[PDB]
């Protein structure tokens, strides 16, 4: 049994922040890769980043660089994604999802084989 | 910055000034360095400051 | 020089390699003219000029 | 950075086969044969159905192939049902180390 | 193995002459290792000690 049941949500002024939480379930954080993904209205699905949940290393492509900052609890086993300077566009659907088992001999943090979803929370904007 | 949450272990980020294409006009540079190649420079502890 | 009186030889001036002898050996001597001098390097700085 | 490339809407026929296909670069389909899909019903989130080219997925019937050529790769769907009336999103890799999604295409009625 | 993607940033240390260092790591972080299959190993050794 998996679940990666996300916080509610919650509409934001435009250059606004906002914390956005993702929690574990049937499994312990620590063994997969946390990645970060998006769907706005109409629009297909966005990858935002990926965390390695252990030494806090992330990777984002060019868009979110300085929007998106990372943080995880393994205590708690929460994943957390905060976004800063809000625009129109992030009123999308964010989806967090764990990638590939974290092994110490081979690179699986970069590739989509997304397992499970979470059931989607929304920022939003006016 | 250090990583300290072990099942890792990584690479130290170093910066030094150079003699750049004008030999009197040193400018700023960085380098990774593998751990071994890199000691502390001195006993005044700046922990900052290390030597090839 | 001595004239060889009956003979016919062929001769090929641009597959000759003598020149490339010629060429690396004068290349190989200038080389080694080029050691005792001295190797500037302290004028490769900024240079202030009239205008 | 996001660049990957499918056909935005396409219509099928039951029993027949169709072709959904993606199209990227050297750098990030063709330097790395990572590539999967994935189909999301509106209002749910989304269900792996394809992982590197032609591993099968979990619940993956055998009308979803999977198959990539240089540039490019497709679900060359066949027998080809009704069941599915969401969307079938590509992906891949860049070289960049980085995940990239295609701009989804509706398996439509079909 | 060495599952790190290094790359090589250059940098020029004199007139006329270059430094290669290492720049960003692309992707994630991983150890340096060496595998043996531990049988075959246990094979050859067990036949070293029988000499
Ligand atoms: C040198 O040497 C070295 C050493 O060795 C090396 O390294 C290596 O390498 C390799 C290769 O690369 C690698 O591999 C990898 O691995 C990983 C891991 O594994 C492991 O683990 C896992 C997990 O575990 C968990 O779970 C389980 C269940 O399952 C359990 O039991 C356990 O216990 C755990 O648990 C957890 O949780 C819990 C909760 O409660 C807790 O309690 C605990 O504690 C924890 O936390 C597992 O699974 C595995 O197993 C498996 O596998 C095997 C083989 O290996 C087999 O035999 C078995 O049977 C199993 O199977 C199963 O599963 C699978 C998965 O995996 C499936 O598939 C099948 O079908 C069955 O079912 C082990 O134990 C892994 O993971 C990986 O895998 C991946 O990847 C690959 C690549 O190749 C592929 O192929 C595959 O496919 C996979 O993928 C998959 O999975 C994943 C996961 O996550 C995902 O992501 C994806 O997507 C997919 O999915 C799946 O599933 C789903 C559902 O979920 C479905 O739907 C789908 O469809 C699919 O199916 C790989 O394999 C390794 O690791 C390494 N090592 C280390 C140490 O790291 C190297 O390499 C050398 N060198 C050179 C140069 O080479
Ligand atoms: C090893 O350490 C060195 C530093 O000693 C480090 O190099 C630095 O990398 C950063 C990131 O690329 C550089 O800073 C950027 O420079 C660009 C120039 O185009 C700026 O536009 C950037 O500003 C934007 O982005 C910031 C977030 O990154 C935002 O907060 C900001 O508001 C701007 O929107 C940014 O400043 C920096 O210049 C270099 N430093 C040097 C000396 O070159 C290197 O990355 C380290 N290595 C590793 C592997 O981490
Ligand atoms: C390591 O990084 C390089 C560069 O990002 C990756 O790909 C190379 O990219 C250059 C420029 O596009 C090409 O000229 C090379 O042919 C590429 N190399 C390969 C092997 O594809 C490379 O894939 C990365 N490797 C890993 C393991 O992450």
């Amino acid at each position: 049994q998996v679940q990666l049941v996300q916080s509610g949500a919650e509409l934001k002024k435009p250059g606004a922040s906002v914390k956005v939480s993702c929690k574990a379930s049937g499994y312990t954080l620590s063994d997969y890769y946390v990645h970060w993904l998006r769907q706005a209205p109409g629009q297909g699905l966005e990858w935002v980043a990926w965390i390695n949940p252990t030494s806090g290393r992330t990777i984002s492509p060019r868009k979110f660089q300085g929007r998106v900052t990372m943080t995880t609890d393994t205590s708690m086993n929460v994943a957390y994604m905060e976004l800063r300077g809000l625009r129109s566009d992030d009123t999308a659907v964010y989806f967090c999802a764990r990638g590939g088992w974290i092994s110490l001999y081979v690179d699986y943090s970069y590739y989509p084989n997304f397992d499970s979803w979470g059931q989607g929370t929304l920022v939003s904007v006016s | 910055a250090t990583v300290k949450n072990g099942t890792v272990e990584e690479m130290k980020n170093c910066s030094f000034n150079t003699t750049t294409e004008i030999r009197d006009k040193e400018k700023k540079e960085y380098a990774l360095f593998y751990k071994p190649d890199i000691v502390p420079l001195s006993e005044t502890n700046n922990t900052s400051e290390y030597r090839l | 020089e001595l004239v060889l009186g009956n003979v016919t030889e062929n001769f090929n001036m641009w597959k000759n390699d003598m020149v490339d002898q010629m060429h690396e050996d004068i290349i190989s001597l200038w080389d080694q003219s080029l050691k005792p001098c001295v190797k500037l390097t302290p004028l490769c700085v900024t240079l202030i000029c009239s205008n | 950075q996001p660049v990957l490339t499918q056909p935005a809407s396409v219509s099928g026929s039951p029993g027949q086969s169709i072709t959904i296909s993606c199209t990227g670069s050297s750098s990030d389909v063709g330097s790395y044969n990572l590539v999967s899909w994935y189909q999301q019903h509106p209002g749910k989130a989304p269900k792996l159905m394809i992982y590197e080219v032609n591993k099968w997925a979990s619940g993956v019937s055998d009308r979803f192939a999977g198959s990539k050529s240089g540039n490019t790769a497709s679900l060359t769907i066949s027998r080809l049902q009704a069941e599915d009336e969401a969307n079938y999103f590509c992906s891949s890799s860049t070289n960049s180390a980085t995940v990239i999604f295609g701009g989804g295409t509706k398996l439509t009625v079909l | 193995t060495r599952p790190n993607n290094n790359t090589r940033k250059s940098v020029r240390i004199g007139p006329g002459q270059t430094f290669y260092a290492t720049g960003d790591i692309i992707g994630d972080i991983k150890q340096a290792h060496c595998n043996i299959s531990e049988e075959k190993w246990n094979d050859t050794l067990q036949k070293v000690g029988i000499e």
